[PDB]
């Protein structure tokens, strides 16, 4: 999965 | 609410409590009465709402992700009928992440949003809002997936619209903004392309405003900038 | 009770879900439920229900004592009175902890423990009863502090007859039992003699039987053995 | 703190 904050 | 007898100020310090002994349920039920309190938050106060239901969606996202494999490879070719209940559980958990996010959307909408009028607030108070509607848009296969999408879109776009005229490029909640809807373009709405270029363009902007930077923002900023190029790598 | 209307094999297959998952909540509430169709459970059932609670409770242990250490801070020469809060949270951790605690004793004692007369189901058993009561203990201060100890001890000592007539040196429940009747002597009971000794002798009387140890059981056992040893060389 | 199972 791709990086989210 | 069961919040309704407590002070206020001990809600918050009852809630930096739970963050410190990593019980992000009561944590979110501290904030969700200080919010029902029906003063604004503070910088510090909206980053405990945020932390709180980031991590309590955050568990029931990588539960419902375990789950919702299991129950696809039970519908492949050649495996076994085992019956309702890895749907049924599925389904639970579902029911429950979309619970959570109904819950801090509708705080949002009542009455966090409307009278948040300082950009580092409004900005602050969107992006979460195109965050759980993309939460609830992982899950959604149903007839109102294309609304949920929709609703998220229009919340990270207004809240884009305002990061870009009222935030220097490296604020790290207009570069976390960005990050997050890179992934929605590439994750949820089918537009690599557009994901791709966000966090290009974010990326680039916000090298050429590093010599503007905080200290104090540094390690929140440049953390983010790193993710953005992780993203990139990743798709690229 | 919430789970009277599901199939025992079904709450069975979602707990085995919940683990994978890391659900224990969810966990545990399948597997009270399961218990209170009536039946024994088989060993590879009751390991599912010994997981799932201690992850529970293992969880609030690591809450409680988070807040514990803070509130011995706050109580410290030269801290600020910052009122009731870190008391009333911790209070409210531990009053969860207990309540827990309370179901699974209550579980044990209706009605697996009287209807467990194999070696495998007994011992474990009364090993779970035993750290449940050492939970219990590990929060008490009032005036019923000795009577819990003392249950603990109890149990765990009943276990310990039986498991030391009934199985191999290297069964991995008789060498789990023994290390956790080892860290209640040296934790709770103010015995770290005891504690010692028999984590000790029980590694000696191991590493001789493992010349008989299964390969299915050897990855459980060594672990257990190591753990006795990492214990030991901690207290010495 | 010591190790339990
Ligand atoms: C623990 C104490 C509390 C009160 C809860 O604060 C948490 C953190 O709140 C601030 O940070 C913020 C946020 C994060 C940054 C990225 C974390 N940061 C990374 C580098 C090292 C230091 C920590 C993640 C959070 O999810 C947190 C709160 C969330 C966000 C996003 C919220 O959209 C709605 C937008 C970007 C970001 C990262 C803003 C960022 O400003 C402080 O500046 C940090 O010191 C502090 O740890
Ligand atoms: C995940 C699937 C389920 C169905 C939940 O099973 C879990 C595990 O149940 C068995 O193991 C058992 C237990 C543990 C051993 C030590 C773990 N083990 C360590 C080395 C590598 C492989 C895993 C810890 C548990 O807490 C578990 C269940 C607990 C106990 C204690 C219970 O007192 C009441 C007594 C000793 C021990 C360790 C018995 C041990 O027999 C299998 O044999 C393992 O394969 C398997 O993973
Ligand atoms: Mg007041
Ligand atoms: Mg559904
Ligand atoms: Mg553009
Ligand atoms: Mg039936
Ligand atoms: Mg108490
Ligand atoms: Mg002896």
């Amino acid at each position: 999965f791709p990086a989210t904050v | 609410g069961a919040m309704g007898s407590m002070e206020r100020a001990s809600l918050i310090q009852k809630a930096k409590l739970a963050e410190q002994a990593e019980r992000y349920e009561d944590m979110a039920a501290f904030m969700k009465g200080a919010v029902e309190k029906g003063e604004e938050l503070s910088c510090e106060e909206r980053n405990l709402l945020s932390v709180a239901y980031k991590n309590v969606v955050g568990g029931q996202r990588a539960a419902w992700r375990v789950l919702s494999s299991i129950e696809q490879k039970s519908n492949e070719e050649g495996s076994e009928e085992k019956g309702p209940e890895v749907r049924e559980y599925r389904e639970k958990v579902e029911t429950e992440l979309q619970g959570v996010c109904d819950t801090v959307l509708g705080l949002l909408d009542s009455h966090l949003i409307k009278e948040a009028g300082d950009a580092e607030s409004r900005v602050f108070y969107l992006k979460m809002k195109g965050d759980y509607y993309r939460y609830l848009a992982e899950v959604a296969t149903g007839d109102d997936k294309k609304r949920i999408i929709d609703s998220a879109r229009s919340a990270y776009q207004e809240a884009m619209d305002i990061s870009k005229k009222e935030m220097p490029p490296t604020n790290p909640i207009r570069l976390g903004l960005a990050l997050n809807f890179s992934v929605f373009h590439y994750e949820i709405a089918n537009s690599p392309e557009e994901a791709i270029s966000l966090a290009k363009t974010t990326f680039d902007e916000a090298m050429a405003d590093l010599h503007t930077l905080s200290e104090d923002s540094y390690k929140d900023s440049t953390l983010i900038m790193q993710l953005l190029r992780d993203n990139l790598t990743l798709w690229t």
